[PDB]
C-alpha cells in the first residue's frame, strides 16, 4: 500500500491541499514560502 | 474545516515531484491519481461533483 500523503485540487488559482492522515485533516498549501 | 496555511518549504520533497505532474497531465505513478475526490465528511468547502480531484504524495519505501 502506498502511505497516507495526498494533494487535493480545487478550480481556483493556487488552490492546493495537503494532507498526511488519509483526508483526516487538510492544510492550504503557501506555494510563496 | 481547513487547519490554516502550511509552506510548500516545510512539506516533503515528494509533494513537488507531485504538483509538477499535476501541471502535465502526467504521467502519474498510481492507478486512484486523477479521480474525483467526493468530500463527503464535508471538511473542505462544499461543492459541485467533480470540483475536487485526488494524487499521491509517495512516501519512500511505501509501495
Amino acid at each position: 500500500t502506498r502511505g497516507t500523503r495526498r494533494i487535493i485540487t480545487g478550480e481556483a488559482t493556487q488552490e492546493d491541499y495537503y494532507t498526511g492522515d488519509h483526508y483526516a485533516t487538510f492544510s492550504l498549501i503557501d506555494k510563496t514560502c | 474545516d481547513v487547519s490554516g496555511t502550511v509552506c510548500l518549504s516545510a512539506l516533503p520533497p515528494e509533494a513537488t515531484d507531485t504538483l509538477n505532474l499535476i501541471a502535465s497531465d502526467g504521467p502519474f505513478p498510481y492507478s486512484q491519481d486523477g479521480v474525483v475526490f467526493q468530500n463527503r465528511e464535508s471538511v473542505l468547502p462544499t461543492q459541485s461533483y467533480g470540483y475536487y480531484h485526488e494524487y499521491t504524495v509517495i512516501t519512500p519505501g511505501a509501495r
